[PDB]
């Protein structure tokens, strides 16, 4: 309630208050055109499953202000 | 209906937090968006308000529908033309490490009935308010 | 002579069509190119297009990558071909020998080491150095460590009993 009180309380932060999202590329939407959603990063770590998943955004591992999109999107 | 609830409304306001009712309304939620995509992927399903204004998510945490909110926060879907119905997401995974990224569509205060904002400024008489800040996007 | 671009070549190494790579030897014998130059490199991060065969494989088994490795030796520079790594600082020194250890890929990891792979290479790029709050994975910075720490025993058995190359088990 204090996080939220403190927005309500600046138009200006508000537009800080964007929460790290990056406005970031999720894959392609029905149409084929940019997703483009604001997505909060969490890293995480798993020891048994190796997550070889089929719908992965980057190929490039990490994020350094240099990103490369992964081919498997039927779009 | 009458109330302006459609098909993903009114599983929410079905769903009563329990262990067996989350199970499947929340497998329900997903066949109906997948059907949702593949009969006509032009419509996106919960945009859709009753006339309350609320959208699904935030129906489900206007009332106290946890295990609804912890499930389309975390939304993966794997099939292929309903990929983007997901709402969480994974952008690289090298070996042990992979970087979750969860949609901050209607939540993160700059919509109107934003769920961060539905669940802290509850009137108490809806359950489990301090456990629906516990789900994996609204903690962190 | 059918005209190549690098982008076509990517475009090609990694939809998995072979048909498409096929013109490319008798083009490259033409242009008196190698694959192993700054116009088939990209750059910003220095990866050749046997990397981006190593990133994108469809069901565990990519087919392009035996073709462009028979490229590479028929234009004499396989060595300096599995041996191209990133130029970048985030990615500094990961070969294609990294990616096939990562990928979980054991014929991926022969096909490489007969070919000349370095099992010495030091990835040693700030996403696989420790970088105390940044997200990374770091392993040690060699393919007999980055088969160690992710959980392959048939791969790290493999590093160091191979006829071509083996692995030093004390490098650091």
């Amino acid at each position: 309630i204090t996080i939220l009180d403190t927005e309500k309380s600046f138009l200006k932060c508000m537009r800080k208050a964007f929460r790290s999202g990056k406005l970031l590329q999720v894959g392609y939407t029905p149409d084929g055109k940019d997703d483009y959603r604001w997505c909060f990063r969490v890293d995480e770590v798993n020891w048994t499953t190796w997550n070889t998943n089929v719908g992965i955004i980057n190929e490039d591992p990490g994020n350094c202000e240099g990103v490369k999109r992964t081919l498997s999107f039927s779009l | 209906d009458s109330v302006g609830n459609t098909v993903l409304h009114a599983l929410v306001e079905v769903a009563d937090n329990t262990a067996d009712n989350t199970k499947f309304v929340t497998s329900m939620y997903n066949e109906i968006l997948i059907l949702g995509a593949k009969l006509h992927p032009t419509l996106k399903l919960e945009e859709l308000i009753n006339k309350k204004g609320l959208t699904p998510l935030a129906l489900a945490a206007s009332s106290g529908k946890i295990g609804v909110l912890a499930y389309i926060l975390q939304r993966e879907i794997q099939e292929p033309e309903c990929r983007h119905l997901s709402r969480k997401f994974t952008e690289w995974a090298y070996g042990p490490v992979h970087s979750s990224l969860y949609d901050l569509s209607c939540i993160d205060t700059c919509e109107k009935n934003s769920v961060l904002e539905v669940i802290a400024y509850s009137s108490s008489e809806t359950p489990n308010r301090h456990d629906m800040l516990l789900v994996e996007p609204l903690n962190r | 002579l059918k005209l190549y671009d690098r982008r076509s070549i990517f475009d090609a190494v990694a939809q998995n069509n072979c048909q498409e790579l096929e013109s490319l030897l008798p083009f490259l014998q033409k242009s008196r190119k190698r694959l192993t130059d700054s116009e088939f490199k990209d750059p910003e991060t220095g990866k050749t297009c046997l990397l981006k065969a190593m990133l994108n494989l469809h069901n565990g088994q990519n087919d392009t990558i035996s073709l462009l490795l028979d490229i590479a030796r028929q234009t004499d520079s396989l060595k300096e071909f599995v041996n191209a790594s990133y130029t970048d600082s985030y990615y500094k020194g990961q070969t294609a020998l990294h990616i096939a250890i990562e990928r979980r890929n054991m014929a991926l990891v022969t096909l490489l080491v007969e070919n000349g792979a370095d099992v010495q290479a030091a990835a040693n790029g700030d996403f696989f150095k420790k970088t105390k709050g940044r997200p990374g994975f770091y392993f040690g910075e060699l393919p007999l460590s980055l088969a160690a720490c992710t959980n392959q025993l048939a791969i790290v058995k493999f590093l160091l009993q191979n006829s071509w190359q083996p692995a030093d088990i004390s490098a650091r």
